Order: structure tokens, then sequence, then C-alpha cells
């Protein structure tokens, strides 16, 4: 029932730099005093940055495809962007994973779902209920669940500083999801702020599946509503990184290989 | 006992441990067909 | 998922929650976190 919104503004694609961000934890082992070398998809350096602004007129919640995962990132005052649509064909027939919320809890599921066209959280301003989550809609032929830990989680429209910065990464790995979380209080505007933040390891999924197309999910304020928010997009790149670890066992700092002669000089 | 089956039509390989339920009735250039169309087949196999 | 020939003693670490192990200088394991929550350095020179 593709219960689909029109005022859905098609933006400029807004362009930003990737410039320090989508470090993690590439081993579970601690060192001290090292450079560390490794070779894996990596965002690069500096890069491109397809941010979303979506704002009061322009809505952003297109379909994009995988793409080698993503660096992802998202400023949001208690927790707009929960959800995401990880399909295959983006029908009833899609091997889909979708990252959803009762708001409490985290719920994943993956199955061959019917994939509504928009299916939207009725997310109302003060309060903030899914009432309209009506995404699990057909089962057949299906797969896989997994229910996480159940976490302070709110839903509601607010503003000021972009409180929650959703520093997350989505990876596709031999089969399996990684996916990492960070946290950090930033204040701009609307766009990315300079600076870096160490991702951590945090949850690694059983789920084999062909996970072509995705999509974001907001919360639509029941007609749609956002608040002064952004986005980013990032793909990721098979890189080579130097990490600098310290004695208390924490990324200070990175160095890309295939980004400038000096950068892979460091590397060297 | 043809009541287990295998598939055996596909736009190629593969990465490890991924696997797709989705009964394509394929044509070589994506074209989704019904069988019995000319190069539209379903993938489906018995044991025997 | 480790064996060996050591000596042991606690760490003195930053230790991580998802975390089990040390390599020091390069890939040697150096400091283990036990099963039941222990924290101890393996400075496997016996001596020699």
């Amino acid at each position: 029932r593709c219960t689909t919104f029109d005022d859905v503004q098609a933006p400029n694609y807004t362009q930003h730099t990737s410039s320090m961000r989508g470090v993690y934890y590439p081993d579970e082992i601690f060192r001290s005093d090292t450079l560390y070398l490794t070779q894996d998809l990596f965002l690069p350096f500096y890069s491109n940055v397809t941010g979303f602004h979506t704002i009061n007129h322009t809505f952003g919640n297109p379909v994009i495809p995988f793409k080698d995962g993503i660096y992802f990132a998202a400023t949001e005052k208690s927790n707009v962007v929960r959800g995401w649509v990880f399909g295959s064909t983006m029908n009833n027939k899609s091997q889909s994973v979708i990252i959803i919320n009762n708001s409490t809890n985290v719920v994943i599921r993956a199955c061959n779902f019917e994939l509504c066209d928009n299916p939207f959280f009725a997310v109302s301003k003060p309060m903030g209920t899914q009432t309209h989550t009506m995404i699990f809609d057909n089962a057949f032929n299906c797969t896989f669940e997994y229910i996480s830990d159940a976490f302070s989680l709110d839903v509601s429209e607010k503003s000021g500083n972009f409180k929650h910065l959703r520093e997350f990464v989505f990876k596709n790995k031999d089969g399996f999801l990684y996916v990492y979380k960070g946290y950090q209080p930033i204040d701009v505007v609307r766009d990315l702020p300079s600076g870096f933040n160490t991702l951590k390891p945090i949850f690694k999924l059983p789920l084999g599946i062909n996970i072509t197309n995705f999509r974001a999910i907001l919360t639509a304020f029941s007609i749609w509503g956002t608040s002064a928010a952004a986005y980013f997009v990032g793909y990721l790149k098979p890189t080579t990184f130097m990490l600098k670890y310290d004695e208390n066992g924490t990324i200070t700092d990175a160095v890309d290989c295939s980004q400038n002669p000096l950068a892979e000089l460091k590397c060297s | 006992n043809y009541n287990y089956k295998y598939r055996y039509l596909r736009h190629g390989k593969l990465r490890p441990f991924e696997r797709d339920i989705s009964n394509v009735p394929f044509s070589p250039d994506g074209k989704p067909c019904t069988p019995p169309a000319l190069n539209c087949y379903w993938p489906l196999n018995d044991y025997g | 998922g480790l064996t060996g020939t050591g000596v042991l003693t606690p760490s003195s670490k930053r230790f991580q929650p998802f975390q089990q192990f040390g390599r020091d200088v390069s890939d040697f394991t150096d400091s283990v976190r036990d099963p039941k929550t222990s924290e101890i350095l393996d400075i496997s020179p016996c001596s020699f």
C-alpha cells in the first residue's frame, strides 16, 4: 500500500567534503604506539559528500543502491532518521532487510517484504508516535529477524545545536553486514564540521543476502514535516590506511595512501 | 521425488554467503518475462 | 582460541569490551583478557 507523499522535493544533490571521517577499529585487538597498515574499503580523505539537506520545503527520501556500502552521517535532534531499507528490488519480491525501532529497542528484519513506494512514520511534532508504522506488509519466503539492545531513544522534533550526530558505517563483508556507531556533539548551521571521531565495532550480522538498493527512513510529521537537519552520503573505496594508535588504545590520526604523494609517502 | 529443486539461470557469479529466493523469469538482458516466451524460462529444476 | 607458554601477570590497559588481545610490538598477543573477567599481561619469555 504505497502510501506515498507528494511534496518530496528534488535537491541539487548538495556537495561537501569527506575530510577526516570514516575511521574505525579494523581489528578487535589492543595495540599501542604503532603505525598500523591495512587495506580495506574506506572512505577516502577529503572526498565528496552527497549531502541531503531536507528542510521545511525540501524532503529527501530517495532510493539509492548499495555501492560498496556507505559512510553515513545524520544530524538529528532526538532521532528522526531511524530506519534503513537495505533491499534488493524495492517491490513485493525484494530480498530486503529493514533496520527500524519500536522507539525503545532495535528491530531489524530481513524477508521478502512488500516495499511500498513511501511507507512513512506519521510522527507528530510534540509527541513522536509511529502511528502509521505499516512497513511490515507481507511475509512470504521469509528469512531473518533480530532484536538488539533496548536503550534510550526519542522521536519528537527539536532544534538548537546538531545535538545527536549519528556517524555510521554500513559495510557489506563476505555476506555479513558490519555496522558501526559513533556519537558527537556538533553545532554547524546545516553542514559538516571539520573533525574526526573513531567509530566503534558494534554490530556484525549473520545475514547473507544480495543487498542491492537502499532507502533512508525519516519521520514524516503528520503531510510530512522535517526539522532543521541534514544527512550525508559517502562512498567507500578499496584504499590503504596507516593508523596511529596511542597508549590509551584510541585512534588519534589516520593517513590514506591513495590520496596525496605526501600521504602515500607517510604510509610508505 | 520432484519436491526439491535447484536454479540454473542467472547473470553470472556471486560473492560468498549470499542468497536470493527470487524466482526470476530470466531473460538475458533483464526483461521480466512470462514463460513460455523466447529466452524466457524459469530457473526451477527438480532433483529426479 | 589461544595456546602457548608463558609468565602471567595482570594487565594495565584501557581495555575494550569487544576486546581480547594485545600483540604489542607485532602479532604476539602480549596481554589477554581472561574469560572470567581478568586483565592479564602474558609475558611469554619464561627465561632464555
